[PDB]
C-alpha cells in the first residue's frame, strides 16, 4: 500500500543543526623551496 | 524535455585550447576552428568464397588536422617561418596538443604538411593549414564517469 | 629463495565424476585427486574399488583430470572364492603398511585367514570376512571378488556429500544393491546430476517378458540413467572407463556416445537373441567387431538418447549462468535492470550470445530452411510490460520467456543394396525428355 | 506524472492564520522498482510442425 | 663504476651478469654465497670461463636499476620543467596560474623524459589482461582547486604522474625429458578445447 | 552499510545482488534458505564463484529501497 510520510519546516530550525561538517582541505604554510621544480618518488 | 539535457553547462567554444610547440594558438576563422581525420580505416576484412571471414588490424594511424586562421592573424608568421626552417635543417616534427572542453582531446606530434592558398580581395581572407599528426587516437580523458 | 644456478635442467628420463566409495582413509566427505599416485599416498590399497575406478577413468580418450571420491564409513570387508581358481594373491593394507599374501574354495578361505593372522580375518563358507583393528583390501590375482560393507545408507549419505561440495557432474556408487541404485537414480534426477552404473546381473539377457531386473525397475519409473551390462562390473567397476570416454566430450558438438572405444571393458559374449533382449531392456552392451570394441547406442533408462540429455543439461546450465552473470554485473554499478519495454529486449542479445552462438558454430544446433516450409533458426520471445500481472510486478520476477531450438542427429545405422550382373545388361530407356 | 496541490487563502482556517501555519500541502509520486527474478521455458525438438491471415 | 658509468638509464638495462675487468672470481663455497646473498653483499662469480657480477642489489634490497631509473626521471623532469619556464619568462609573457595556461605542462613533460623512455624501452606500454592500460598518465589540477596560501606563494602543488617499468631477466629454469622406448599414442580427442 | 551508503535513491536501485566484501557465504541447505526467506532473514549466498546479497527485505515484508 502507498507509504504516507510528512515533511515540516520551522523558522529557526536548520536541517543540520550546527554540525561542523566534513573537515576542510588545509592551506599549507608558506615555506622556502630550493628547487624551482622538484620531483620526489 | 528537460530530463534529457545533454549538457548542463553551455558549450563555450573558447575553452578549446590548442598548443603547437608549446605556444597557445590564436586568431581563428569564422565558422570552424579545427577538423581531425584519419586516413585509413581500423581493420581490413578478407572474406572467402564460401563465407569464411578473417580480419586484420591496421598499423598506419596517421591523420590530418586542419587549422583555420584569418589571413591577418599573427600566427601565420610563425608557421611560415617554420616551413623554411624544416626544409633546410631537416627537423620537421613538433608537439601538438588539443583540449576537448566537453569532447575528445588529442596529444601527439605533427608537422606542417602543406601550405594553404593565400588570396587577397575585398574581405579579410582565410587560411587552412594542414598539420599532419603522427598518431590520431582521440582521448576521452576530459569526460568524467568513463568506467 | 636463493638460486645457485643461472640455468638448470632436470633431464628427467572438463566435468568431474564422483565415486561414492566406502572406506575410512580420510575424514572429509569428499576429496579430489589428480591420479592414483595421490590416492595411494592416502593408503588406498591397489585394486580397491576406488583405485580401480580412478585408474579406469584416467586412461580414457576423453579422461578428466580430477576424480572425486565419496566416503561412507566402512564397516567390514569380505573376500569370496565361490569361483574356482591355481595361484592366488591379495593386496591388503594396514595403517600406513601395504602387504600381500599367497595361497576347494573353503580350504582356500581357511588358508587365507590363517595367513592373514600370520587386522582380523575369519573363514566362513567360501569367503573370508576381514575387520580392522582400531584396513583396505584390493585385488591381487584370482577369481575372488571383494565386497565391502558399511552401516551408512547411500540415500542419506549423499545429501551430506552434495552439501560439502557440489562441483561434480557424474555419479557412481559402489553399493550395487537395487535399493541403493534406485535411490542414487532418484537423487541424481532431483539434483541434476548424471547417474551411471555397470551391472553384472544375468536377468538382463532374459526373454523380453521377464521384468525381474533393476533395468526394468528403472524403466518402469522412467528415470534417466546410463545402464550397461558388463562382466567385470564388480571386479573392476568399469564405470570409470565409460566416464573416461565421455568426460571431456563437449556437448555443443552433439557428438554421439555410440560406437566409441572404452579401454578396460571386455566384449559381450551373449548370442543374438541375448543381444536383442538386452536392447529391449535398454541395457547397453559392449560389442567386439572387426578386431576392436564398441559401445552401442548409449540409450538411457527411459529410452531417450544420452546425447539429447547432455545437450539439454548443458543448455540449461549455460543459459542460467549467462543471464545471472549479466544481471549481477549490471547491478554492481548501480543502474540495476528494470521492468520496462525499453530495457527488457537486451535479453535477446544476452541469450543469443553465450550458448546459442557457440552451439551453432560447433554444429550442435541446426539451422536453415525446411522443405514443413518453416525455418530451423532459433527463436527468442520476450513479453512486454503490459502483459505482466500485478503479483509478478510485486514480486519483481519476470516469467514466460520462451525459447525454441532444433537439434542434429548423429548417424547410427546404414543399409546398402548391391546388385551384380553376369551377362550383358540390356539397353536402357531412351526417352530423353525432361522427367515430369 | 507527479502532482503538487496547494490550498488558497480562502480555504485556510482562521486558527491556522493566527498561528501562522500552512497545512494540507500534498504530493504524489510513483516508484519505479527493479527486476529480481527471471524464468524461461526452453524446448528442444527434432523438428517443427491455423492460417487465418485476417487482421484482428 | 666503469661497467656502469656510460650505461643509459632509459633502456632499463641490468647490472646483472656484466663483466668487470680488474676484479677476481669469488672463492667462497655455496653456503658462503648463500650467506653473502642474504646480506645483499654482491659478489663476482666466475662461470663457463669468464666472470660475472650478480644481481646488483642495493643495501635496502631494491634493485640498483630501479634506483638509477628513478633518479634519472627525477633529474630530467626537473630540468625539462625549469628550462621551459625560464625561456617562457625571458620574453616577458611569464607563465600564469590559469586554466588556459597550465595544460601545456602535459606536453612539456610528455616531451623530454617520457617520449625518450618509451622509445628506448625503459617505460612499459600496452594493455593488461588487471584489465587496465599501462600507458603513462599525467594529471594537472584546475585553478578552482588551488588554496589561497598557494596562490599567495605563487607555487603550484599536486601534479601527479604514473609510470610502469620493465624487468630484465635474471634466472631461467628448464624441464627436459628423455624417452628410450617407443612413446605411446596420444589422445585423439580432436575437439576444440573448452 | 558499505554497499548502500553512497548510492542515492534517485536511481531506484535495489540491494538484490550487490557484493559486500567481508561477509561469509551462507552455508545451509535449500530447505534452510526457504525457511529463512519466510522470516525475512536475508542471507549472503555464494554463487558462481562469488558472493551476492539476496533481496534485501525488511521486517514487515516491504523492500528496503522503497522505505
Amino acid at each position: 500500500p502507498p507509504i504516507g510520510i510528512g515533511a515540516d519546516y520551522d523558522k529557526g530550525v536548520k536541517p543540520g543543526g550546527d554540525d561542523p561538517g566534513l573537515p576542510p582541505k588545509p592551506n599549507p604554510p608558506i615555506v622556502y623551496h630550493d628547487a624551482i621544480a622538484q620531483v620526489c618518488m | 524535455n528537460q530530463s534529457k539535457i545533454l549538457t548542463l553547462q553551455a558549450y563555450d567554444p573558447a575553452k578549446v585550447l590548442v598548443f603547437i610547440g608549446g605556444q597557445r594558438v590564436s586568431g581563428f576563422a569564422a565558422d570552424t576552428k579545427i577538423v581531425i581525420t584519419r586516413n585509413n580505416d581500423n581493420i581490413s576484412v578478407h572474406a572467402g568464397v564460401d563465407g569464411e571471414i578473417s580480419n586484420a588490424l591496421s598499423r598506419d594511424n596517421t591523420g590530418v588536422m586542419t587549422l583555420s586562421l584569418q589571413n591577418t592573424a599573427k600566427w601565420n608568421g610563425y608557421l611560415a617561418q617554420w616551413q623554411r626552417q624544416a626544409n633546410v635543417t631537416g627537423l620537421i616534427y613538433l608537439p601538438v596538443q588539443v583540449e576537448g572542453s566537453q569532447g575528445l582531446s588529442l596529444n601527439t606530434i605533427g608537422w606542417i604538411q602543406k601550405q594553404p592558398d593565400l588570396s587577397y580581395g575585398t574581405e579579410v581572407g582565410q587560411m587552412d593549414w594542414e598539420i599532419g599528426v603522427l598518431d590520431a587516437w582521440l582521448s576521452p580523458d576530459q569526460i568524467q564517469g568513463i568506467a | 629463495e636463493y638460486q645457485d644456478k643461472v640455468v638448470d635442467v632436470e633431464v628427467s628420463l572438463f566435468e568431474t565424476p564422483m565415486f561414492l566409495a566406502m572406506h575410512g582413509n580420510f575424514p572429509e566427505r569428499i576429496r579430489f585427486y589428480v591420479s592414483t599416485a595421490g590416492m595411494v599416498a592416502d593408503g588406498f590399497a591397489v585394486g580397491s574399488p576406488a583405485y580401480q575406478f580412478a585408474t579406469n577413468a584416467f586412461a580414457g580418450n576423453f579422461a578428466p583430470q580430477r576424480v572425486a571420491i565419496g566416503r561412507m564409513s566402512i564397516d567390514s570387508s569380505k573376500v569370496d572364492f565361490t569361483g574356482t581358481t591355481e595361484q592366488v594373491v591379495v593386496n591388503i593394507t594396514l595403517n600406513k603398511v601395504v602387504k600381500a599374501v599367497k595361497i576347494t574354495p573353503a580350504q582356500i578361505a581357511t588358508a587365507l585367514a590363517d595367513a592373514v593372522t600370520a587386522a582380523t580375518a575369519v573363514a566362513t563358507g567360501t569367503y573370508v570376512t576381514v575387520t580392522a583393528v582400531s584396513v583396505s583390501v584390493g585385488k591381487g590375482a584370482g577369481v575372488y571378488k571383494i565386497v565391502n560393507e558399511s552401516s551408512e545408507t547411500v540415500a542419506t549419505v549423499l545429501p551430506s556429500v552434495i552439501a560439502e561440495n557440489h562441483n561434480w557432474y557424474f555419479l557412481a556408487t559402489e553399493a550395487r544393491s537395487d535399493a541403493d541404485i534406485v535411490a542414487a537414480a532418484e537423487f541424481a534426477k532431483a539434483n541434476y546430476k548424471l547417474h551411471i552404473y555397470n551391472s553384472t546381473d544375468v536377468d538382463a539377457y532374459a526373454p523380453e517378458n521377464s521384468a525381474a531386473s533393476v533395468f526394468d525397475t528403472l524403466k518402469s519409473l522412467s528415470y534417466d540413467s546410463l545402464g550397461t551390462s558388463d562382466a567385470g562390473a564388480d571386479v573392476d567397476f568399469t564405470e570409470g572407463s565409460v566416464i573416461g570416454a565421455m568426460a571431456a566430450n563437449d556437448p555443443s558438438y552433439g557428438d554421439s556416445l555410440h560406437l566409441k572405444t572404452m579401454p578396460g571393458m571386455v566384449p559381450f559374449a551373449g548370442s543374438d537373441t541375448q543381444r536383442s533382449n538386452a536392447w529391449s531392456r535398454n541395457a547397453n552392451i559392449y560389442r567386439g567387431l572387426y578386431g576392436g570394441g564398441s559401445y552401442i547406442e548409449g540409450k538411457t533408462s527411459s529410452g531417450q538418447y544420452v546425447d539429447v540429455i547432455r545437450f539439454s543439461h548443458w543448455v540449461k546450465f549455460r543459459m542460467e549462468e549467462s543471464v545471472f552473470a549479466y544481471m549481477k554485473r549490471r547491478s554492481d554499478m548501480g543502474l540495476s535492470m528494470k521492468m520496462s519495454d525499453e530495457d527488457l529486449p537486451v535479453l535477446k542479445s544476452v541469450l543469443m550470445n553465450n550458448p546459442i552462438n557457440i552451439g551453432i558454430r560447433n554444429g550442435g544446433i541446426l539451422t536453415g530452411y525446411d522443405t514443413n516450409k518453416v525455418s530451423y533458426d532459433p527463436t527468442i520471445i520476450i513479453p512486454k510490460r503490459a502483459n505482466i500481472p500485478t503479483n509478478d510486478l510485486a514480486a519483481r520476477i519476470l516469467r514466460d520467456v520462451k525459447v525454441e531450438l532444433v537439434y542434429n542427429n548423429s548417424l547410427h545405422y546404414v543399409k546398402i543394396r548391391a546388385s551384380v550382373v553376369l551377362d550383358r545388361p540390356a539397353g536402357q530407356s531412351t526417352n530423353a525428355q525432361t522427367p515430369m
